[PDB]
Protein backbone atom coordinates (compact mmCIF):
# COMPACT_ATOMS: atom_id res chain seq x y z
CA UNK A 1 0.00 0.00 0.00
CA UNK A 2 2.96 2.38 0.64
CA UNK A 3 6.93 1.76 0.17
CA UNK A 4 9.74 3.13 -1.18
CA UNK A 5 12.65 5.24 1.13
CA UNK A 6 15.83 6.41 -0.01
CA UNK A 7 18.82 6.26 2.37
CA UNK A 8 20.81 9.63 0.70
CA UNK A 9 21.90 11.47 -2.07
CA UNK A 10 24.28 13.79 -2.76
CA UNK A 11 26.32 16.13 -5.37
CA UNK A 12 23.22 16.14 -7.83
CA UNK A 13 24.09 16.95 -11.57
CA UNK A 14 20.50 16.64 -13.31
CA UNK A 15 17.05 16.35 -12.43
CA UNK A 16 13.79 16.81 -15.45
CA UNK A 17 10.33 15.74 -14.33
CA UNK A 18 7.20 14.79 -16.31
CA UNK A 19 8.17 14.67 -20.14
CA UNK A 20 4.83 13.34 -21.53
CA UNK A 21 2.73 13.87 -17.92
CA UNK A 22 0.72 10.79 -18.42
CA UNK A 23 3.96 9.09 -16.65
CA UNK A 24 -7.58 -2.46 -19.63
CA UNK A 25 -4.06 -3.34 -19.36
CA UNK A 26 -1.30 -2.17 -21.48
CA UNK A 27 1.99 -3.63 -22.85
CA UNK A 28 4.51 -0.92 -21.57
CA UNK A 29 7.91 -1.62 -24.31
CA UNK A 30 10.76 0.82 -23.40
CA UNK A 31 14.28 1.68 -25.35
CA UNK A 32 17.66 2.92 -23.26
CA UNK A 33 20.24 3.59 -25.11
CA UNK A 34 23.12 5.70 -24.18
CA UNK A 35 24.87 7.90 -27.33
CA UNK A 36 27.67 10.16 -27.49
CA UNK A 37 26.95 11.18 -23.79
CA UNK A 38 22.88 11.68 -24.01
CA UNK A 39 20.63 8.88 -22.42
CA UNK A 40 17.44 8.34 -25.10
CA UNK A 41 14.21 6.62 -23.52
CA UNK B 1 33.49 32.47 -1.96
CA UNK B 2 30.21 33.05 -1.12
CA UNK B 3 28.47 29.66 -1.66
CA UNK B 4 30.08 29.14 -5.42
CA UNK B 5 26.76 28.80 -7.26
CA UNK B 6 26.90 26.41 -9.94
CA UNK B 7 24.74 28.50 -12.58
CA UNK B 8 24.87 26.33 -15.27
CA UNK B 9 22.12 23.65 -14.13
CA UNK B 10 21.13 23.45 -17.51
CA UNK B 11 19.82 26.76 -19.17
CA UNK B 12 19.60 29.70 -21.84
CA UNK B 13 21.95 31.79 -20.47
CA UNK B 14 21.47 35.78 -21.67
CA UNK B 15 24.66 37.80 -20.25
CA UNK B 16 23.32 40.95 -21.27
CA UNK B 17 20.88 41.21 -18.01
CA UNK B 18 23.88 41.48 -16.14
CA UNK B 19 24.12 45.57 -18.11
CA UNK B 20 20.88 46.29 -16.61
CA UNK B 21 21.53 44.56 -12.79
CA UNK B 22 23.65 47.63 -11.73
CA UNK B 23 26.49 49.74 -12.78
CA UNK B 24 29.97 48.58 -13.52
CA UNK B 25 33.51 49.67 -13.21
CA UNK B 26 34.81 46.26 -14.25
CA UNK B 27 34.29 43.31 -16.41
CA UNK B 28 37.63 41.67 -17.10
CA UNK B 29 37.19 38.51 -19.34
CA UNK B 30 40.07 36.12 -20.21
CA UNK B 31 37.23 34.70 -22.85
CA UNK B 32 35.35 36.45 -25.59
CA UNK B 33 34.03 39.82 -23.97
CA UNK B 34 31.02 39.64 -26.10
CA UNK B 35 28.79 36.41 -24.94
CA UNK B 36 28.53 30.03 -26.14
CA UNK B 37 27.77 26.76 -24.39
CA UNK B 38 30.38 26.12 -21.54
CA UNK B 39 28.78 22.82 -19.79
CA UNK B 40 29.41 24.83 -16.66
CA UNK B 41 29.38 28.35 -15.77
CA UNK B 42 30.91 27.70 -11.70
CA UNK B 43 29.64 31.16 -10.60
CA UNK B 44 30.49 32.59 -7.04
CA UNK B 45 30.98 35.82 -5.55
Amino acid sequence: SESGVYSSANNCTFEYVSQPFLMFKNLREFVFKNIDGYFKI
Amino acid sequence: YAWNRTRISNCVADYSVLYNFAPFFAFKCYGVSPTLCFTNVYADS
